[PDB]
C-alpha cells in the first residue's frame, strides 16, 4: 500500500533519446500513431489521478455518539430500560424512576454527541484542496502533426510540447529544448526557474535537466519531451495518492479518556456484581439480586462527566482563539502538552520566504547589512564616500522596479518586477538611500548594455546630476572576477588608488569568503568619463565599444543571505527549554539550511558536525570520530541510500539535526523514524512538499497565509498569523488543562460515593431509602456542574514549562491514586455527612435511629396507614413518605455542602489553599454560590415537591453536614502539607493524582 | 501493588478510618445529647394526624367518661407513669395517630373520638396508654368506602397522603 510510496523514484534520464523511443514504441519526430495512442490508452488507463478517496459521510455524526464513553452511558441507559421492562412485571413507580433515568442517560449521550460533533464539523478538506489545480489539455504530436487533446488522453510514449506559461501535463523526458525554464516548487518547495536541456545533468532523476515533471509548469522557453509517466505513475501522482488516504487515529486525550472509562467500568461491574451476591446471602432472589446489579449503574457512572470535559476543552480552546491560535478539534487542545520533537520545514515556516541582500566589501572591509524584515539590526555604514558611489551603481545599473500601488506596504515586503538579484539591490538602496526613482530620474540613463551571457556584466552611461559637471558617468556590475579584470583603480574611501597585487588578493580574499557564506556575489565599478573625449551631446554606442570598458574604478562588492521570522529563533529556544527536540527538515540546499539552523537555535554554539571538525582539525573525516559530533546535517541524496535502522541511529545519535534537500517522502520517513522511537512529533510546514509529513505527524501545524492549500488541508492546526511563536503558546496550552482536568474528575467522582452508599445501606440495613434516583440527577446534572467546569480556570501550582513531557504510558489522566482519593477517603467522608442528615430528620420526626433498622418493609408497605414511630404515634403511608422525601432533599443538600469543601481541596493537588489562594478563581467561587442557590431553589420552590419530590428544609437541616465539610477541608489540607514536606515517600506515592 | 509496604497502607487506614468512624460517631453522640427523651424537636411532619385502621390492605389505669382533655401535668419523669384512661359484614377498627400534646378539637355511594384521652403523653411518659360497622345490605361485591375524621385540627391531603385523616378500602364478603 502506502509503504512503496515512501521510497524514492528510479528512472531513465541516462537512456539515450533513441533508446527511450525504443522502449516506448514511439517516434521522436512524428509522435505516436493515432491508433497506437489509443491502444496505449486502454492498456494503461487515463492520465488522471485517483480522485481523493476521502469522503466521510455526514453519517459521521454517528461516530460521536458511540465513542467508548458514550457507550458506558448507552449501556447504562439500556440497563435502566431493561430494569424498567423487568418492572413491567407489576404495577410500578418507575413511571417517575427508571424510565426517567434511562432517558436521561440516552439524552446525555445524544447531547454530548451533538456538541462534540459541531466543534469538529469545522475542518477537514484535503483532496479538494489538491484538486484546486487540475489540468486541461495538452498539445501532443501524433502522426507528425500537433494537436491539443484532453490531458487524460496523454499516454506514455507520445510526443508532448510545452511552452512558457503551460503546465507540464505528465512526466516527460526532454528530447529537445530551447531556452526553456521550469518551476519545480511542487517537488522542492523552491520557485526559481530551472533549465531543461536534453542532456542528462546528474544521476538523480529529480536533479537532471532532461526530465520535466507533472505538477510543474514550464515558466518560459519551449521544449519537447517524451511521456515517461502518466496519471498515478508520475512522481507527484505518487505523492498525491500518498496523502489523504491516511487514517487519522486516536489522540492522547481521547486515549486517556478511554482508559478512564475502563477503570470506571471496572469498578461499576465489580461492585455491581458484588451487590448481586451480597444481596443473595441476605434474602434476595434472582429476581432481586439482579435488579440491584443493574441498579448499581447510575451511582457508578458520572452522567455529568462527558459534558464537563467538553465544556472544559471548549472553554480552553476559546482562550487560545483569543491567542490567534485556531483549533479545529477539541481534542487538539491537549495534544500540544506532550510534544517531544518538532520537525520543522525551513522555508516560509522558520523563515519569511523572502530573499534579500547580504553584505558588502569596500574600503577593503566586509560590511554586514541588516537582512531582517523589521530591520531590527543596526546601520552598517552611511559615512564612506565609497559607500554612496557604490549605492549609485546599485541603484543606477539596475533594471528593476517596484510594482505600482503599494506605497502602503513596507519596502522589503513589496513585490518587484525583475530578477531576484536586481530586486535585492533595489530594495537595499531604497531602504538606506531613499527613493531609487529619485536617483534614476536625476541621473537619466543615456545608454546601457544589458547583462549579456557572454559579457557577464551590465553597464550604463548616465548624465550626472551634479549640475556643474552634468558629464557622463559609467556604471557596471557583474561577475566579480570579470569586474576586476576591468579595473585599474579602486575607490578606497573617497579616492582612487592603483590596483596593486596586494588589493587584488584582499579582494580575492573577500570574494572567497562571502562566497563561502553561501551568498551570491556581484562586483561593482564606475568611471567618471573624460569630458574631453565625450562631449555633452556625445553619442554612445551600446553595439560596439565607442567608449572605454577597461581600466575602470573598482568600487566594491555586494553579497546577500537569508533570514527567518522574528519570533522564530526565540520560539525555538523556548521549545528547547521545554526539553523539546527541534529538527529541521527542508527541501533546500545544505549550505542555506545549516546557516538558518544556526540562526534559529536549532544548531547551538559550539556544536559541530563531523565535517566542521574535519576542517578545524585539518584532518580527513574518516579520521573524525562520529560521536564527537552532536550536530548533523544530512543531504537527501545521502538519506536515500540509508536504511531505516541507520536513520534511527542518526536520530538516536544527534541532539541537533538538519535534514536538507529532502523529498516529501523523506520528510515522511524522518517523522516515522521519529515515531518509531515512540516520541510525539509536531511537524510544522508551509508547502505541498510537507503534506505527507504533516499528515503523518501526531500534530501537523500549517502556516495560514504563506501555506499552500495542501499544507492547510493536511494540517490539524493553522497559524492564521504565521506567528511561529504561537507554537510555544500552543505547547503551554497542553499541560495546565491536563492537570486541571484530573481535579475536575476527582471532584465529580467524589460525590459518587455519597450517592452509592445510601442504596447499599438501604439493602444491608433494611432502613428507608435515604437518597433517590431523582435526587442524584440534580447533583450530577445541576449542582456539581458549575463547580466541576470551574476547575479549568485553575492555575499552575508550579512552573509547568520546566517539567518534562508526560510518559503517556506511565502517567495516566485517571490513575488509582485518584480513585483511592475520591472513593476511598473523601467520598467516604461525604457519605457520612449525608447519612447524618438522614438520621437527624427522622429522629426529629419521632423515628430514632435504633428503631429504623429492619423497618423498610413496614415503611414501604403501602397497606399500613398505621406505622408506629418510637414515640408510639401512628403515621399513614403518605405522611411518613413526605418525611422520607424530606430526607432525600436534605441528603441532596448535604452533598452540596460537602461539595463545597471538595471544591476547595480539589483546586490544588500539591499546594495549600493558602499558597494558591483558593480565592483567585472567580469562576469557581461562582460555582459555590450558584450551586447553593440551585439547591435552595430545589428545596424552596413550590411545585418542587411534586415534580422532583423535593421538600422544604428547616434552617437547622442546612447545618448537619457542616462538621463533615470542615473535616474534609482540614483532612486534605493536612495531607498535602505532609506531601510537600517529604516529596520522596508515602503520601505522595499513594495519594498524589 | 507494592512490595513490603502494605503495612504503610494497612496500618494507615486502620488509624485513619479509625479516626473517621471516630469523629463521625463523635458528631452523632453530640447531636443525640441535645434532644428531649419525651418529645421530638419537630412535630411538624406529623402535623395533621392521619387515620389508620386494623384491617390489612387493664387495670391500674383509670376509669373515665366523655369529657374535655385530661391534663396529666408536664411531660416530666418527676411523676411516675402518667395515668391513662381506660377503653358477616366485617368490623373495621379505626384509630387516630398518636401525636404528643395534640388536642383534637371539638370540646350516596353504593349501598352501605373522646377528648378525655388527649393529650397523648408519649411512650416514655405513658406505656400502656390506650388510644381510642358495615352492617350493610349489599353482599358479594367490591365496595369502595372512605372513612374520614372531622375537626378544625384535622386536614386532608387529597393529592398526597390519602391516609391523612382518612382511609380508603375495598371490602368484599362472599357468602
Amino acid at each position: 500500500l502506502e509503504n512503496m510510496k515512501k521510497e524514492m523514484e528510479i528512472n531513465d534520464h541516462q537512456l539515450s533519446v533513441a533508446e527511450l523511443e525504443q522502449k516506448y514504441q514511439t517516434s521522436a519526430t512524428k509522435g505516436l500513431s493515432a491508433s497506437l495512442a489509443a491502444e496505449l490508452l486502454l492498456r494503461d488507463g487515463p492520465n488522471a489521478l485517483r480522485p481523493p478517496r476521502g469522503t466521510p459521510e455526514y453519517v459521521k455524526f454517528a461516530r460521536q455518539l458511540a465513542g467508548g464513553l458514550q457507550c458506558l452511558m448507552w449501556v447504562a441507559a439500556a440497563i435502566c430500560l431493561i430494569a424498567f421492562a423487568i418492572q413491567a412485571s407489576e404495577g410500578d413507580l418507575t413511571t417517575d424512576d427508571n424510565l426517567y433515568l434511562a432517558l436521561a442517560l440516552i439524552a446525555v449521550v445524544v447531547v454530548t454527541g451533538c456538541f462534540g460533533y459541531y466543534q469538529e464539523f469545522k475542518s477537514t478538506n484535503i483532496i479538494a484542496s489538491f484538486k484546486n489545480l487540475v489540468p486541461q489539455q495538452a498539445t501532443v504530436i501524433r502522426d507528425g502533426d500537433k494537436f491539443q487533446i484532453n490531458a487524460d488522453q496523454l499516454v506514455v510514449g507520445d510526443l508532448v510540447e510545452m511552452k512558457g506559461g503551460d503546465r507540464v501535463p505528465a512526466d516527460i523526458r526532454i528530447l529537445q529544448a530551447q531556452g526553456r525554464k521550469v518551476d519545480n516548487s511542487s517537488l522542492t518547495g523552491e520557485s526559481e526557474p530551472q533549465t531543461r536541456s536534453p542532456e542528462c545533468t546528474h544521476e538523480s532523476p529529480l536533479e537532471t535537466r532532461n526530465i520535466a515533471f507533472f505538477s510543474t509548469m514550464c515558466l518560459e522557453g519551449t521544449a519537447q519531451g517524451l511521456v515517461v509517466n502518466t496519471g498515478d505513475r508520475t512522481i507527484i501522482g505518487r505523492i498525491a495518492s500518498l496523502a489523504s488516504g491516511v487514517e487519522n487515529e486516536k489522540t492522547p486525550i481521547a486515549i486517556e479518556i478511554e482508559h478512564f472509562v475502563d477503570i470506571i467500568a471496572g469498578l461499576a461491574i465489580l461492585f455491581g456484581a458484588t451487590f448481586f451476591i451480597v444481596a443473595m446471602c441476605i434474602g434476595y432472589t434472582f429476581l432481586r439480586a439482579m435488579v440491584f446489579f443493574m441498579a448499581i449503574v447510575v451511582a457508578y457512572v458520572p452522567e455529568g462527566l462527558l459534558a464537563t470535559v467538553t465544556v472544559c476543552l471548549s472553554l480552553t480552546a476559546k482562550r487560545l482563539a483569543s491567542k490567534n491560535c485556531v483549533v479545529k478539534n477539541l481534542e487538539a487542545v491537549e495534544t500540544l502538552g506532550s510534544t517531544s520533537v518538532i520537525c520543522s520545514d525551513k522555508t516560509g515556516t522558520l523563515t519569511q520566504n523572502r530573499m534579500t541582500v547580504s553584505h558588502l566589501w569596500f574600503d577593503n572591509h566586509i560590511h554586514s547589512a541588516d537582512t531582517t524584515e523589521d530591520q531590527s539590526g543596526q546601520t552598517f555604514d552611511q559615512s564612506s564616500e565609497t559607500w554612496r558611489a557604490l549605492c549609485r551603481v546599485l541603484t543606477l545599473c539596475n533594471r528593476a522596479a517596484f510594482k505600482s500601488g503599494q506605497d502602503a506596504v513596507p519596502v522589503p515586503k513589496r513585490i518587484v518586477i525583475g530578477d531576484a538579484s536586481e530586486t535585492a539591490l533595489l530594495k537595499f538602496s531604497e531602504l538606506t538611500l531613499g527613493n531609487a526613482m529619485g536617483y534614476r530620474e536625476r541621473f537619466p540613463k543615456v545608454c546601457e548594455i544589458p547583462f549579456n551571457s557572454t559579457n557577464k556584466f551590465q553597464l550604463s552611461i548616465h548624465t550626472l546630476e551634479d549640475p556643474r559637471d552634468p558629464r557622463h558617468v559609467l556604471v557596471m556590475k557583474g561577475a566579480p572576477e570579470r569586474v576586476l579584470e576591468r579595473c585599474s583603480s579602486i575607490l578606497i574611501k573617497g579616492q582612487e588608488l592603483p590596483l596593486d597585487e596586494q588589493w587584488r588578493e584582499a579582494f580575492q580574499t573577500a570574494y572567497l569568503s562571502l562566497g563561502g557564506l553561501g551568498e551570491r556575489v556581484l562586483g561593482f565599478c564606475q568611471l567618471y568619463l573624460s569630458e574631453k573625449d565625450y562631449p555633452p551631446g556625445y553619442a554612445f554606442d551600446v553595439e560596439a565599444m565607442n567608449f572605454p570598458t577597461s581600466g575602470l574604478s573598482f568600487a566594491g562588492l555586494v553579497s546577500m543571505i537569508d533570514p527567518p521570522r522574528a519570533t522564530v529563533p526565540d520560539a525555538v529556544l523556548k521549545c528547547r527549554t521545554a526539553g523539546i527536540r527541534v529538527i529541521m527538515v527542508t527541501g533546500d540546499h545544505p549550505i542555506t539550511a545549516k546557516a538558518i539552523a544556526a540562526s534559529v537555535g536549532i544548531i547551538s554554539e559550539g556544536s559541530e558536525t563531523v565535517e566542521d571538525i574535519a576542517a578545524r582539525l585539518r584532518v580527513p573525516v574518516d579520521q573524525v570520530n562520529r560521536k564527537d559530533a552532536r550536530a548533523c546535517v544530512i543531504n537527501g541524496m545521502q538519506l536515500k541510500d540509508m536504511d531505516p535502522s541507520e536513520l534511527v541511529e542518526a536520530l538516536r545519535t544527534h541532539p541537533e539535526m538538519v535534514f536538507a534537500r529532502t523529498s516529501p517522502q523523506q520528510k515522511l520517513v524522518i517523522v516515522e523514524s521519529c515515531q518509531r522511537l515512540g516520541a510525539i512529533v509536531a511537524v510544522t510546514g508551509d508547502g505541498v512538499n510537507d503534506s505527507p509529513a504533516l499528515k503523518k505527524a501526531d500534530i501537523g501545524v500549517a502556516m495560514g497565509i504563506a501555506g499552500s492549500d495542501a499544507a492547510k488541508n493536511a494540517a490539524d492546526m493553522i497559524l492564521l498569523d504565521d506567528n511561529f511563536a504561537s507554537i510555544v503558546t500552543g505547547v503551554e496550552q497542553g499541560r495546565l488543562i491536563f492537570d486541571n482536568l484530573k481535579k475536575s474528575i476527582a471532584y465529580t467522582l467524589t460525590k459518587n460515593i455519597p450517592e452509592l452508599t445510601p442504596y447499599l445501606i438501604y439493602i444491608t440495613v433494611s432502613v428507608p431509602l435515604p437518597l433517590g434516583c431523582i435526587t442524584i440527577l440534580f447533583i450530577e446534572l445541576c449542582t456539581d456542574i458549575f463547580p466541576s467546569v470551574s476547575l479549568a480556570y485553575e492555575k499552575a501550582e508550579s512552573d509547568i514549562m520546566h517539567l518534562r513531557p508526560r510518559n503517556p504510558k506511565r502517567d495516566r489522566l485517571v490513575n488509582e491514586p485518584l480513585a483511592a482519593y475520591s472513593y476511598f477517603q473523601i467520598g467516604a467522608i461525604q457519605s457520612f455527612a449525608g447519612f447524618t442528615d438522614y438520621f437527624t430528620a427522622m429522629a426529629q420526626e419521632g423515628w430514632f435511629p435504633l428503631l429504623c433498622v429492619g423497618l423498610r418493609p413496614q415503611w414501604e408497605n403501602h397497606h399500613l396507614q398505621d406505622l408506629q414511630d418510637s414515640y408510639g404515634q401512628e403515621w399513614t403511608f403518605g405522611q411518613r413518605l413526605y418525611q422520607q422525601y424530606t430526607c432525600y432533599t436534605v441528603f441532596f443538600i448535604s452533598i452540596e455542602m460537602c461539595q463545597i469543601a471538595d471544591v476547595l481541596i480539589r483546586k490544588t493537588r500539591r499546594l495549600s489553599a493558602f499558597q494558591q489562594g483558593f480565592f483567585r478563581n472567580r469562576i469557581l467561587v461562582i460555582a459555590i454560590v450558584f450551586q447553593v442557590c440551585i439547591g435552595c431553589f430545589l428545596c424552596y420552590c413550590p411545585g418542587m415537591p411534586n415534580i422532583f419530590n423535593f421538600m422544604p428544609i428547616r434552617f437547622q437541616w442546612w447545618l448537619v453536614p457542616m462538621p463533615f465539610g470542615l473535616l474534609i477541608f482540614v483532612y486534605d489540607e493536612i495531607r498535602k502539607l505532609g506531601v510537600r514536606c517529604c516529596p520522596g515517600s508515602w503520601w505522595d506515592q499513594e495519594l498524589y493524582y | 501493588r507494592t512490595l513490603s509496604r502494605w503495612v504503610w497502607i494497612s496500618l494507615y487506614y486502620v488509624a485513619f478510618y479509625v479516626v473517621m468512624s471516630g469523629i463521625f460517631a463523635l458528631c452523632i453522640y453530640v447531636l443525640m445529647r441535645t434532644i428531649d427523651p419525651y418529645t421530638p424537636d419537630y412535630q411538624d411532619q406529623l402535623k395533621s394526624p392521619g387515620v389508620t385502621l386494623r384491617p390489612d390492605v387493664q387495670e391500674g389505669s383509670i376509669n373515665c367518661t366523655s369529657e374535655k382533655y385530661f391534663f396529666q401535668e408536664s411531660f416530666l419523669a418527676p411523676n411516675h407513669t402518667k395515668f391513662s384512661c381506660k377503653f358477616g359484614k366485617p368490623c373495621f377498627i379505626i384509630k387516630m395517630n398518636r401525636i404528643v400534646k395534640f388536642l383534637p378539637g371539638n370540646s350516596d355511594g353504593p349501598p352501605l373520638y373522646s377528648l378525655h384521652y388527649f393529650p397523648y403523653y408519649g411512650k416514655k411518659a405513658q406505656p400502656h396508654y390506650s388510644n381510642p360497622k358495615l352492617l350493610n345490605v349489599p353482599r358479594n361485591r367490591d365496595v369502595v368506602i372512605v372513612c374520614k375524621i372531622l375537626a378544625e385540627h384535622v386536614s386532608f391531603d387529597n393529592p398526597h397522603d390519602p391516609y391523612e385523616g382518612k382511609v380508603e378500602f375495598k371490602l368484599k364478603i362472599q357468602k
